DNA sequence: TTTTTTTTTTTTGAGCGACTGCACTACAACGTTGTAGTGCAGTCGCTCTTTTTT
């Protein structure tokens, strides 16, 4: 391998970056960047500068992608600033300013960079493979709209249940017992088969054939143990073999015992006895008859009807889900990137990656070692040989520890070996010296620590500007790794773990106690920094062991933190308060509820005050009123109003906080009660946000929302992380308490050294188990060196004989098995005097040993300051006067109209219909049938309602006798909508006596209340019309549901005049068409050219009586003014 | 930070023996002496909500069911009654599962009650 | 077509593998008795990761 300098790489063909644990990448993908943007390189150039949309940058992780983003504008912006003062104060943009010969072409391209910055090509792996779906959709046959769902688990359970449906409830019940002796149900199967349905589907080694069933299996079986009965009977009676020392003579009785077992064929399990029947186990303990050879080929096979099933199962479940989201609709994660290999597999799509070459004629992957075999092939279909396009694989064999997740290290090494360069970064920046020499000796103790052929070790580097990193103790300057090997011969796995978290809890107590006091340091130089809680880290890999370490720091009175804790916020004791206290607040009525809900700790009152609460009766009445009005606010106002008003009155957030440990139950209830007004926003009832908290805490299944989050920040704590969610971090001193645990994988399923394919092996065979325990192994050294390469002043290992075994003293331990063992000893098995020489063997100045101490003499000293006095400022005035602007809404035989339905909905519909017809032509009746058909009214209402409607237009409505028919379309006008302002408070009392003075309808109708309205006033009046130059308003009321007979005079509409208060809508009316005729028309006068307003009731209107119906009124001519004095000022 | 923090839930609260106190009460009160505190003396249930009702059959039997069907079981065997009966009847119900495999939790059940039977009815 | 009320919980790990006790015969030392290997049965540790993609 070579050595990689991003200034002179040459971006053609494919090159293999390996970046190792805590370089610069981000740098370099930023310089590379830079150069692709700028065209550097000279000879190792590219053939042509490209823009920031033609740069594709691939990272998995969506936080890093937006870093990235983040970093390369920040550094686009930098080299523009450098470029247009052509000085800079980095090294690396001297030599980039040094390499180009012009300026102003340079800053001009970095200036159109940093105005495209937003429209930058730098995607996730899914997110390119939606933009590829959705932009050449003809040639890859996607949808243009698809919804994306999160949780697939629910669709595999219900296929795995119809396939439980459609295969194991038609069995007999010699089939069926089998089957219910190998799963219980269709929950063990999909546990069983969980690891194959989701991602690529494994090939099956040696699969059964498409035309055996459960019931020709079940029957060869059977003929199998029936042939071995029958050759058992027969030659029985006969005993010829030589007696031994390790042979009993009890041997005729395990006969006797094969003479009873020949009964039926309807078992499945033979006797143990047969195996003292076997001809290679009776020799170690003369074998001539071949019986014991067919008892002995009888069990060299497990007789297993598991195998077929599984098959089965993974040939209908996924199958049966890709058909259930194909009819749904619905897409997935890997649904894109199966989409998009199914799109380049086909004979078309090639021309598609063509054009996938037009788009974008680069590519840099960051993270390869977390890719996917379907990535790799869709990265070969693309970018393999083509010239003028260049891929850059940047990546880390040494940090792949999501093969759990999906990733493959034998992908990686596929693509190691279609690649031709390799390249690899030297430099380390983030640890001490010490800790990169004792890393760079621990695991260059034999050729291929890794156990492959294709991942080696390469001694890395430590940065010059921190070379002087020491983590200092009140005695000496203390070495970088202390394997703390814990004493003895052979011990238990809760034992070692109790052990070893005591001694870690005793090494931070007594780093916390020095460094209180000025004894343990972090010295960078000369500068000094004292050791906090917060820079202890304990490293765990599991979650029972985090809760061991944590229980045994809490002993000491040390707090600290779970970082990696997923766990949902509905699934403690807060949720169940906060939904006991909704039920109290939506039933209050019921006093059993309301004292189950006072009585919890969020409350927090005593079992006395509960109990003067039950014997006074006037507190309870008050608790009661008070819930009423918290149920008053919770329904006009919200959620976070009511549970506001409830934390401000009985004051229990001061109490949470004066409480200790309490704040984090406080921020538990805040996250609780956003999430309820979250989810009450979406939902109109209120019982159903009640039924929907319920479900939550029923359902314990995790979101990214409903997380626990982090409960404080101010105070430092210390930091439990596991390994996979420590990959990037950084810490100062690292405690690695069970880096010594191992766990021994049973399944076999292995990956080909050959092919480098997904080896699936139903059946039970050693070399299958072999090769998965060997990359279980390797796995289990990648994470050993993930969580090595975290430290950055001290790390501490904890060391001990682990015995996996059964057997307590065996005389050889299982630390060999382990990833820790096998650089300690060497791929050996040995003793723990044997691990003790092997740990003594590599002493160095960085690494040393130090033996488990069990003792405890002080937990802590809190040292705790005062607060300073604080205060709140306080509003002096009101925040606004009453602006709003209203309208005077506000403010306030058989077929026959009489018959007409009366609403809201039928008077909109009769208003839109003598708006949209024309008075001059005469009503056809097909129109008034297409417009029943376009409104939804009844068809038998059409012949009656067109003559209705000539009656109303053959009616005039005027004093001297003018009808509709004689108004052009000039002359009419519509729905005139009108602002009329205001900026005096309009007041109720100076406005009603005005109204009275001069209105004669106002001798009742007592006055209405509204605020003081200062603003403005929105108007719609029905119609404008002007006659014989003469101008006249006309409007329509069409409710009319009270009235059937002829009885509605004049008297009887101005009764409804005064009842529902038109008056002051006429009279704005008339206000409204004054301004507008004097704004309007010039020499205008009031008298001369308005006539009066007409108010048009459909519903009374007769041919017989032209008077009924329509309503004729004139105001005095001198309230106009004083109302336009008044709205004026 | 001007608060009073939470005080402590128990406290000394007056209570007289009465004359006549049944043996219900002293068998609810050493079944569960805190729930006895709680529910009886200041009346505080906490009352939780019931289950939903689950999206498939059952396939097996675990909990409060497979409890109820053992105890109806021993209940059953120790008189020595049709233990097939018994089954048909938990069978027409469906909570058993369908087809054989409801046959051999059956089996398998009556086979354990009936050998707690054999030394129940021993000592009758 | 009218209408009546009611307060009680219960349960849940088992197969894998070792330790030790008791019996039973095989074989050599002194027909009978002591030493050794094996098998059956009751009792006891243990144990079931890691996470993020619009």
């Amino acid at each position: 391998a070579e050595t990689l300098d991003p200034l002179r790489l040459p971006l053609q063909g494919e090159r293999l970056i390996e970046a190792s644990a805590g370089t610069g990448k981000t740098f370099t993908i930023a310089a590379l960047y830079l150069r692709l943007l700028l065209g550097l390189g000279g000879s190792a150039a590219f053939p042509r500068p490209l823009t920031v949309e033609e740069l594709l940058v691939v990272t998995f992780t969506e936080a890093a992608t937006a870093e990235l983003r983040g970093r390369i504008r920040s550094n686009i912006h930098e080299l523009r600033i450098a470029c247009l003062r052509e000085t800079t104060d980095n090294p690396l943009y001297e030599r980039l300013l040094e390499e180009i010969d012009d300026k102003a072409q340079a800053a001009q391209w970095l200036l159109l960079a940093e105005r495209q910055m937003d429209e930058a090509a730098v995607f996730t792996i899914h997110g390119f493979c939606q933009r590829m779906l959705n932009l050449n959709a003809f040639e890859s046959g996607m949808l243009f709209e698809q919804q994306l769902i999160e949780d697939e688990s629910l669709l595999r359970y219900q296929a795995c249940a119809d396939f439980w449906r459609r295969h194991c409830y038609p069995l007999p019940r010699e089939i069926a017992q089998v089957v219910f002796e190998t799963w219980k149900g269709p929950q063990a199967l999909l546990r069983d088969i969980n690891r194959y349905l989701q991602g690529e589907a494994p090939v099956i080694k040696a699969p059964p054939p498409d035309d055996e069933t459960l019931a020709s299996r079940h029957a060869q079986i059977v003929a199998r143990i029936d042939t071995v009965k029958q050759q058992w009977r027969d030659a029985v009676g006969e005993l010829d073999a030589l007696i031994e020392s390790s042979g009993i003579d009890r041997r005729k009785f395990n006969r006797s015992n094969q003479a009873k077992w020949i009964d039926k064929i309807s078992a499945w399990a033979e006797e143990e006895t047969n195996s003292y029947q076997l001809p290679e186990s009776l020799e170690k303990f003369t074998p001539r008859h071949p019986l014991f050879e067919a008892i002995d080929q009888l069990l060299a096979e497990p007789l297993s009807i598991r195998d077929l099933v599984i098959t089965r199962a993974l040939a209908e479940i996924r199958e049966t889900v890709a058909r259930e989201k194909r009819r749904r609709g619905e897409l997935g994660f890997d649904d894109m990137l199966s989409r998009l290999d199914s799109a380049l597999r086909s004979e078309s799509g090639e021309v598609l990656a063509a054009a996938i070459r037009t788009r974008f004629p680069v590519a840099m992957i960051d993270e390869f070692q977390d890719t996917d075999p379907q990535q790799y092939r869709i990265f070969r279909r693309i970018w393999h040989h083509q010239p003028e396009t260049a891929l850059l694989l940047i990546g880390d064999p040494k940090q792949a520890i999501y093969a759990f997740r999906g990733a493959d290290i034998f992908t990686y090494m596929k693509a190691r070996s279609e690649v031709h360069a390799h390249y690899t970064l030297d430099t380390n920046w983030r640890s001490a010296p010490g800790m990169v020499n004792s890393v760079n000796k621990l695991f260059s103790q034999t050729d291929d620590a890794f156990m492959f052929r294709e991942i080696p070790f390469i001694p890395v580097k430590s940065a010059g500007k921190n070379q002087a990193l020491r983590f200092v103790f009140k005695g000496e300057t203390q070495p970088a790794m202390k394997m703390w090997l814990m004493e003895g011969e052979s011990c238990g796995v809760g034992d070692y773990q109790s052990t070893m978290a005591q001694v870690c809890a005793a090494q931070i107590r007594d780093w916390l106690q020095a460094g209180q006091r000025g004894e343990a340091l972090l010295m960078n130089g000369d500068d000094a920094r004292p050791v906090r809680a917060s820079d202890i880290s304990v490293l765990v890999r599991s979650r029972q062991e985090a809760a061991q370490v944590r229980d045994a720091l809490t002993l000491l009175e040390i707090p600290s933190v779970y970082l990696s804790n997923r766990d949902s916020v509905f699934e403690t004791l807060e949720a169940q308060e906060m939904l006991w206290l909704l039920q109290a607040v939506m039933t209050p009525e019921r006093e059993n509820t309301l004292r189950s809900a006072l009585a919890t700790s969020m409350m927090g009152l005593n079992a006395l005050d509960i109990e003067t609460l039950n014997n006074d009766e006037h507190a309870w009445d008050v608790v009661v009123e008070e819930f009423d009005g918290y149920r008053q606010i919770w329904r006009k106002r919200g959620v976070m109003p009511m549970l506001r008003a409830l934390m401000s009155a009985r004051n229990i957030a001061e109490n949470l906080l004066a409480t200790a440990g309490g704040e984090r139950r406080l921020t538990d209830i805040l996250h609780i009660s956003e999430l309820l007004q979250e989810a009450g926003t979406q939902l109109e009832s209120e019982h159903a946000l009640v039924r929907w908290l319920s479900q939550h805490i029923l359902e314990p299944d995790s979101n990214a929302s409903s997380q626990q989050m982090r409960l404080e920040s101010d105070k430092h704590l210390v930091q439990i992380v596991t390994i996979h969610k420590s990959k990037g971090l950084e810490y100062p001193l690292v405690w690695l308490p069970f880096i010594t645990n191992f766990r021994v994988q049973e399944q076999a399923f292995y990956h080909d050294r050959h092919s480098f394919e997904a080896v699936l092996d139903l059946n039970a065979a050693p070399e299958s188990v072999d090769l998965a325990e060997a990359e279980r192994l390797a796995e289990d050294l990648r994470l050993l060196y993930v969580a090595l390469t975290r430290s950055v002043w001290h790390c501490s290992l904890g060391v001990a004989p682990l015995v996996r075994r059964r057997g307590d003293k065996k005389g050889d331990t299982d630390v060999h098995q382990s990833a820790l063992g096998r650089l300690l000893q060497k791929g050996e098995p040995q003793d723990a005097a044997g691990l003790r020489t092997c740990i003594e063997a590599l002493c160095d100045d960085d690494i040393a040993w130090q033996t488990a101490q069990t003792g405890d003499n002080q937990p802590w000293q809190v040292n705790d300051v005062s607060t300073a006095e604080l205060n709140a400022k306080t509003l002096q005035r009101l925040p606004g006067d009453n602006w709003r602007v209203t309208s005077y809404s506000g403010l306030q035989p058989t077929l026959t109209p009489h018959q007409f339905p009366r609403g809201a909905s039928p008077g909109t519909f009769l208003h839109s219909l003598f708006e949209d017809l024309d008075f001059t032509q005469p009503v056809d009746p097909n129109w008034v049938r297409e417009k029943l058909e376009l409104g939804g009214f009844e068809s038998q209402w059409e012949p009656v309602l067109t003559e209705w409607i000539t009656a109303v237009l053959q009616a005039p409505l005027n004093e001297t006798g003018v009808s509709l028919s004689q108004l052009s379309a000039r002359n009419k006008q519509v729905e005139m909508e009108f602002y009329l302002p205001i900026s005096e408070p309009l007041i109720a009392s100076q406005l009603d006596t005005l109204i009275r003075q001069f209105d004669p309808l106002s001798a009742g109708c007592p006055p209405l209340e509204f605020m003081q309205v200062r603003g403005m006033l929105k108007g719609f009046i029905d119609l404008v019309f002007r006659h014989e130059g003469r101008y006249y308003l006309l409007a329509y009321k069409s409710n009319w549901l009270g009235e059937d007979s002829s009885a509605y005079t004049q008297q009887a509409m101005a009764a409804a005049m005064q009842a529902h208060r038109y008056d002051l809508q006429y009279q704005l009316y008339t206000l409204a068409l004054h301004r507008y005729l004097r704004h309007r028309i010039a020499d205008y006068d009031y008298e001369h050219h308005f006539g009066g307003v007409i108010y048009l009731f459909l519903r009374g209107v007769d041919k017989e009586h032209p008077q009924q119906g329509i309503y004729t009124t004139r105001p005095n001519a001198g309230l106009i003014a004083l109302m336009d004095e008044m709205f004026a000022g | 930070q001007a608060g009073k923090a939470h005080s402590e839930f128990v406290q000394p609260l007056p209570f007289t023996l009465p004359e006549t106190v049944p043996l219900e009460t002293l068998q609810r009160f050493w079944a569960h002496p805190v729930r006895a505190f709680f529910q009886m003396r200041l009346q505080v249930n906490f009352r939780t909500e019931d289950s939903e009702i689950p999206d498939t059959e059952p396939f097996i039997l675990e909990g409060l069911s497979r409890y109820q069907i053992n105890q109806q079981l021993l209940n059953a065997l120790v008189e020595q009654d049709d233990a097939e009966r018994l089954f048909r009847r938990f069978r027409a119900a469906g909570d058993l599962p369908y087809g054989a495999f409801g046959e051999i939790f059956w089996e398998t059940q009556c086979q354990e009650m009936q050998q707690l039977a054999d030394r129940v009815i021993a000592c009758r």
